[PDB]
């Protein structure tokens, strides 16, 4: 096994690509950005390509993954809620074929810490868990939604998920909120709005924008282990990869046990497109 | 009056040097002048080494400064007689870039100057600047002002003013030479952009709800009502009934409960910037002889926490019920709260409390000794030419024993009061080194007011000297063991030194005007203290 | 409550971008809170021209502000209803380095915090930060204070406070929304070494005998009495005879 | 017993971890522990800061050390029962390079080891080594070295010793836990080339003519004689014919007010605070006044201001009396006595004043003199008890000490024991008072402090000292018994059944005068949680 730089031109292409397979590959949730190569690895098999080991720093972006942008169409989220955290991946190469494969993933992320928040931005909303126990974030999403069908005339939507919240107290009760709708589906688009309460005015605002392999994400509390092995064999397993090919010819990849971060380079991790200690992870 | 150009300006703290020119007597009034800046205002002073521009103080002839920061470094002058405090602050203040009041741009307005009554060739010294060498700083024309002349300034007549104000009542005013006014450090701060000021640590006067962020205790008993004195014949010592609805005081009642019970007022948590503070505060303790008011410090023991508890000192309930001031020297170098417990001794024999107002920290020494006159006003009046009243024996940090001698109606001015200072003799004497040489002597009548940037105090000072004799003593030094130069006293059992100190310390219609006579009474502090280290 | 490390000190004015995300009413409500700021501190204010750091105002989601300058010139957000002058005032205090009163490291001896009845994932919002992080200004803790929480503030039930005063009175009191308090100025000018407002040209009550340095004429006939407000009806506007 | 390779000498100080899994009574005996050190010889210790070797000081089981400097530093344990003074003396004994005195080459001279009634798998513990691992440094066997066994140590037959002196009368005498002996602190001095302490700032027993090169005013009436124990002194009580020496100042005679300054040398403090320990008798008039002054620095390098420090008067009592005061000196100075006359028609006597010794440490908090004490001992049945003046500490704690001079739980023992008092600041104070570490010392009354081996033992007052069932360190005027005594409701007494035997007690000079001083400190250690 060959220990690779994090800053090393095809790792951070192949992280790039891995990551947008992720992406694409997500059924719910957010696209995510390469924050960057945290720590890489390569087995080399000769003429046939490499296999990529890789350990990733990653930050949620401004896209649902229903509307299916890569990560670099999309802009960089507001400090006070953004997601942060580290994906482990498995990811086949071999360049002269022109055959790029994501094997297998997993992925550990939080919300952004809150006494680290507070610290930088005491009166930011904080943001929560978007579970059914929070009556008051399903008050805001289905205001907010109230008031797109008030404005909206030509076609009514319904609540199918919050996706998203935060709230602030300042100025009274203030939610805000990100949540997937359909009419009267596939969720058609992804809503962002708010629900603000002083003593004797209330505010309500919305906004709307219309729209296998074996891998996960968790979502944790916050302060990033990570889980992942398709064999437990030191021999690794014969995996099938001939349905990669265009002509399906008879090929199998020796998958070894995911490379232990002990064996890390001193270039690793990478420079991050974001280093502020708040969202760059450990 | 300030000079308004911006290269003029000093940058803190101002370095200096005492010249060995200046009699001892000088440097230490010096360095008390730069305590009083450091007490009421941002300007501080390091003795000088090496900087490009600085104050040296010499004994040259007269006393007077250059005006602002000269690049090069600069003398003020302080000749023989200018040692008090006010002229000290007065010729700082001119290095500290100030023009006479009276040469503000707009004082015609204010002030007649009857200039055939100046002497011939002093006409310039009354030459008022234009508003492009000088600011306002946006301040109005002030009377009370240090840096105004008095009425007689160069006058050819002794009976006949030179300046006079054009509101008459402030002819008795301009050129008082107490201590800064209140416009001169508004104008100080503006020109120097203070706003805190190096040695006054904390005050609180309660007047409102907060209570000065002090908190009450819960391991204690009871708390201190935060009383107001709408209730009859129970004022406040901030405006002692002065003000309807709005003078206050912590109380602690005695007069009912068990012995022993007691409430610990709190103080919000103070960071000292010296190794020493003065506690002073007014407080009544009319509940029982066996009631004590114990002040306390709760200090950080390192760990970040104000935990640790010292007990500082203790009061006790003598048979006079009015408000008393109090001094307590703290020595906390590390963050601290000062504390008062009251504590109820025998609630069948109290029929009142234990009650606070007007307390005032300062990073300073205190006092050495503090005397209190009740009813000044009726002694003043009641009282013939000549007369004297006596100051009880106190003890400075050598063991000195000494006292003051007021005389308030003074035999040699109609309308002043003479105050003046005697060693007495004391259980210390026979240790001690004779004559006393180099104690410097600071008098001071207190202005009884609580924030001390507020308070216009008058303080006047000599050194104990080798130079000082009378033929009432064979031509001997004043200073020497008082059994042995001084006069018996049965009135304490004591010798007292023949009395040094200043007919007119201060005039009556001074004194009843800036309230110093703030409950009627007369507060006195003296200082004793060895300034032989300056030397 | 102020940011102890000097270089989180803006330097006057602070120059500001008022973002076009940002209503008419949030704009001029923007405008309005830096004449109260120009006219009881010396804090100034003035449109960006490429300053290194600057305030952007923003409609964004909430009303909030990084605390102390961000050299890089940072966001603040001004949300609905934060329209209101004592809110932006609040999120500039932020700007100016100060957190919350209820934050000062004696903020215990205080304020007790119900943390029972905040909500869940809020509770961080009542932490306290420690006398390196935080100056007192040698300042007591002020429940007048523009940066104290109300009582009713991050609870689980709207009858129920999550902040109370331990003096019980003030209960009443904190997190006022009117202005500025005397301390937030005194703390504002400690802070910045103010010593003049930028707007406040003169003022008087006549108190003092000098009559605030005005002066009577002579072209005119007469003179003005000072009056001593001690006739039976004729007391002073200020004192009103109290 | 030293450890000869050179390369194993700590260079002070010795930095130091405490490891939060000691006890704060441990952590607060340690640094106790440190200060004897620093109080009689050169070693030093610091705060941890990064260095190549250092102590840890660690609650593992028991009590151990490795010897010597192990350049990687080194934990030291003191588990349960194991943080007092003396054990934390032992243990950084051999962190400094001692072994077990039994264990030197030649002790096979000095005694006998009883291998039969050893433990079985203990044997090695009881190993002596060559003269190529160890060094005497010149210095014979020492029977009442700290580093010696007690008789009874590692046996089978709780009855039977292991380990006895060949000389009978040193098995008593042998595994003493006072603190270290002189030999220990030669030998220590001469392992780390030791000339002097660093908190014994000064003492003096006039013992030489020089009178410790002390002056006498001139500034003054009178002199203090320098007298000849012709009425003795207290350094020898008569004990030696022509050498019994002692400051006296006459007030029988003269006029009153007429003063006498005795002053120190000029003495450079290297701490903020200082004790001023004497002995002093006052047999003149009530109204003679020995007062303790300073003249210290006047900022100028010159000794001349004046501060007066403390003043003492004259009781019924004129036997040698015990004084302390606390000098806060940062700068040189000299500490002075003023001796005093009061009405000499009615003084018979005057002040006395012997065996100085001034210390850069706290004063003890409380000191308690008893008086005739073998004379007590033969006067008082088992289970009587005697009880201190009501002490306060610096936070305002009332406290005293029971002494039950013949010990009910065992015959020829003291027992001991702190109570907390009622006093004036209760109603303010925490309660319960807990944190608090009290020392009991039972003084041992040489006027050179390496000459001293006091008794000491330390606790910290806990919530894990109740009575069935509430703290006994809560507030005394609801959990303590009331006391007509001294009116006051003294608390539930906690220490040491035999915190000495009178078999011990008889010797060093605990009892010089032929009587007892207990020092206590009552102090709050919670900043070192
Ligand atoms: C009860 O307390 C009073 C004084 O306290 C006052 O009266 C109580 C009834 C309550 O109303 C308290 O709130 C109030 O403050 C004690 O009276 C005082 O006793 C002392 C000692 O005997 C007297 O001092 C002496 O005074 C003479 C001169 O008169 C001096 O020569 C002495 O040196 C000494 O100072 C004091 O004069 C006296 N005052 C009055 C007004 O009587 C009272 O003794 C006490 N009673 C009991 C039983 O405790
Ligand atoms: C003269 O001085 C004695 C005490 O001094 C001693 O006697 C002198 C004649 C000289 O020989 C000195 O060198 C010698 O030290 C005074 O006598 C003492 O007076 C006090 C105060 O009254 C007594 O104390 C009280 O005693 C009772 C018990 O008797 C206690 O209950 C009290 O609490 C309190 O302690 C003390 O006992 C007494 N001592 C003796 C031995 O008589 C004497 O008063 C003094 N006379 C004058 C006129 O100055
Ligand atoms: C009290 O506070 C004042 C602000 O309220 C300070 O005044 C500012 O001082 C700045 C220097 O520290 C001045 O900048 C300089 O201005 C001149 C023109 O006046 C330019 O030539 C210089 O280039 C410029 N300096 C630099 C480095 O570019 C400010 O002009 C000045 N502002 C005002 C409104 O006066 C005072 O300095 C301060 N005084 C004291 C004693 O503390
Ligand atoms: C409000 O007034 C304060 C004084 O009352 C000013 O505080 C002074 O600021 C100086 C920098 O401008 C500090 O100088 C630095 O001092 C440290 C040691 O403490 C040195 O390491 C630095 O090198 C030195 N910097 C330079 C450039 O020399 C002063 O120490 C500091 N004094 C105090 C008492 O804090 C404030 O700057 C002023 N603030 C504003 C916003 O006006
Ligand atoms: C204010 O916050 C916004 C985020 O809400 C920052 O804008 C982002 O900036 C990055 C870097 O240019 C882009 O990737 C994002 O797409 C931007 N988002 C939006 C919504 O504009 C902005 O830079 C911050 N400004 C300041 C001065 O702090
Ligand atoms: C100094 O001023 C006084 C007061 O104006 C002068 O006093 C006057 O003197 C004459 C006699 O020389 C008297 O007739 C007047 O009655 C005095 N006036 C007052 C008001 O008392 C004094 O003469 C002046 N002296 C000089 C040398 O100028
Ligand atoms: C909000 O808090 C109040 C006060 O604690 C609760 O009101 C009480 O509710 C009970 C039933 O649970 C009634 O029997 C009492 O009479 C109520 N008291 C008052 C003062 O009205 C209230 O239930 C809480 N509500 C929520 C949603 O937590
Ligand atoms: C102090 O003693 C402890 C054992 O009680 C030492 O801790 C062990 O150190 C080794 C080597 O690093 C580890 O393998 C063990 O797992 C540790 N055990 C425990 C219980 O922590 C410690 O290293 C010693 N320290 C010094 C400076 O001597
Ligand atoms: C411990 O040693 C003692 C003293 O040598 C032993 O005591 C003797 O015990 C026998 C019975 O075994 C008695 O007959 C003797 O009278 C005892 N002698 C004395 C002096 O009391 C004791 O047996 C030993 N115990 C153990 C457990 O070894
Ligand atoms: C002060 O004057 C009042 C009368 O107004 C009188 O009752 C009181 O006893 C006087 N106090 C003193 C100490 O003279
Ligand atoms: C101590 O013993 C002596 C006899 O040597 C006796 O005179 C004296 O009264 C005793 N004193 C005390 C305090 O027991
Ligand atoms: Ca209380
Ligand atoms: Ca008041
Ligand atoms: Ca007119
Ligand atoms: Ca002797
Ligand atoms: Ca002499
Ligand atoms: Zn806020
Ligand atoms: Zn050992």
């Amino acid at each position: 096994l060959l220990s690779r730089g994090c800053n090393d031109s095809d790792v951070l292409a192949v992280a790039g690509f891995a990551l947008r397979d992720i992406n694409k590959d997500r059924k719910d949730g957010y696209v995510l950005r390469l924050n960057r190569v945290n720590d890489a690895q390569e087995y080399r098999r000769g003429g046939l390509g490499s296999l990529f080991y890789l350990t990733l720093d990653v930050l949620e972006t401004d896209c649902h993954v229903l509307r299916k942008k890569a990560w670099q169409d999309c802009g960089m989220r507001i400090f006070f809620e953004s997601v942060y955290g580290q994906c482990k991946a498995i990811f086949y190469m071999n360049n002269p074929s022109r055959v790029l494969y994501l094997a297998a993933y997993n992925c550990t992320l939080r919300p952004v810490s809150k006494k680290k928040i507070y610290m930088t931005c005491p009166d930011c909303p904080s943001s929560i868990p978007t579970d059914s126990s929070n009556h008051q974030v399903l008050e805001a999403a289905t205001e907010s939604l109230a008031k797109y069908n008030n404005e909206n005339t030509s076609k009514q939507y319904s609540l199918f998920k919050v996706t998203r919240a935060s709230s602030q107290w300042v100025v009274g009760p203030s939610y805000f909120v990100e949540y997937l709708i359909k009419e009267s589906s596939v969720p058609v688009g992804l809503c962002k709005g708010s629900l603000t309460r002083t003593h004797w005015e209330k505010f309500v605002s919305v906004t709307c924008d219309f729209f296998g392999p074996r891998g996960s994400v968790q979502y944790l509390p916050d302060l990033f282990p990570v889980h992942l092995d398709l064999t437990t064999n030191p021999q690794g397993e014969t995996l099938d990869i001939s349905f990669l090919f265009l002509e399906p010819m008879e090929e199998k990849l020796v998958v070894l046990p995911f490379p232990k971060e002990k064996a890390r380079t001193a270039e690793c991790p990478g420079p991050a497109q974001n280093a502020s200690p708040l969202v760059l992870p450990p | 009056n300030g000079l308004r150009d911006p290269n003029t300006r000093w940058t803190f703290p101002i370095p200096y040097i005492l010249a060995d020119n200046l009699g001892l007597n000088a440097k230490g009034a010096i360095l008390y002048a730069f305590e009083m800046f450091r007490l009421k205002s941002c300007v501080d002073f390091k003795p000088y080494e090496g900087e490009s521009s600085y104050i040296i103080f010499q004994q040259f002839d007269g006393c007077w400064s250059e005006v602002g920061d000269q690049h090069v470094g600069q003398n003020i002058s302080i000749g023989q007689g200018c040692a008090y405090k006010a002229i000290i602050e007065h010729e700082i203040l001119h290095a500290l870039g100030f023009y006479h009041e009276q040469s503000r741009t707009d004082r015609d307005d204010y002030v007649n100057i009857w200039w055939d009554q100046i002497l011939s060739g002093y006409q310039h010294n009354f030459d008022t600047y234009d508003d492009s060498l000088i600011t306002d700083l946006n301040t109005p024309y002030d009377y009370e002002s240090l840096m105004h002349y008095q009425p007689f300034s160069f006058n050819k007549n002794a009976s006949v003013p030179t300046i006079t104000a054009k509101i008459p009542e402030f002819n008795s005013i301009i050129g008082q030479r107490l201590d800064f006014s209140a416009i001169d450090l508004e104008r100080l701060n503006r020109m120097y952009n203070c706003t805190t000021t190096h040695t006054l640590l904390d005050h609180c006067t309660f007047e409102k709800a907060n209570i000065c962020g002090m908190i009450q205790g819960t391991r204690d008993d009871t708390d201190w009502a935060h009383q107001d004195s709408a209730q009859a014949g129970e004022v406040d010592h901030t405006l002692l009934g002065q003000c309807t609805g709005a003078g206050y005081f912590m109380q602690f009642s005695t007069s009912s409960g068990s012995a022993e019970e007691a409430a610990l007022l709190e103080s919000r948590i103070l960071y000292p910037k010296r190794k020493q503070q003065c506690l002073q505060f007014f407080y009544k303790m009319t509940g029982s002889p066996s009631d004590r008011l114990v002040v306390w410090v709760r200090r950080d023991d390192s760990t970040g926490n104000v935990r640790k508890l010292v007990k500082v000192q203790t009061f006790q309930g003598d048979d006079d019920h009015n408000w008393k001031i109090a001094h307590v020297v703290l020595k906390e170098e590390q963050k601290f709260r000062y504390l008062f417990q009251g504590t109820k001794g025998d609630p069948q024999n109290s029929t009142g409390g234990i009650y606070l107002d007007d307390i005032t920290l300062t990073e300073t020494p205190c006092p050495t000794g503090v005397w209190t006159v009740r009813n000044f006003s009726q002694v003043l009046e009641n009282t013939s030419k000549g007369d004297k009243l006596q100051s009880p024996r106190f003890y400075n940090s050598e063991g000195y024993g000494f006292g003051v001698t007021l005389y308030p109606n003074s035999r040699e001015s109609s309308g002043y009061l003479r105050l003046a200072f005697h060693v007495c003799s004391g259980e210390n004497d026979a240790i001690l080194e004779w004559p006393v040489e180099n104690r410097q002597v600071i008098i001071t009548i207190l202005d009884q007011e609580p924030d001390v940037r507020n308070r216009m105090s008058s303080s006047m000072v000599f050194t104990t000297s080798k130079s000082h004799t009378s033929p009432a003593i064979n031509d001997t030094v004043i200073w020497d063991r008082p059994s042995r130069v001084g006069t018996y006293h049965t009135d304490c059992n004591c010798f007292r030194s023949i009395d040094l100190g200043w007919s007119g310390f201060i005039s009556h219609q001074m004194l009843k005007r800036r309230s110093f006579l703030k409950n009627d009474d007369l507060i006195i502090f003296v200082d004793f203290e060895d300034i032989t280290h300056l030397s």
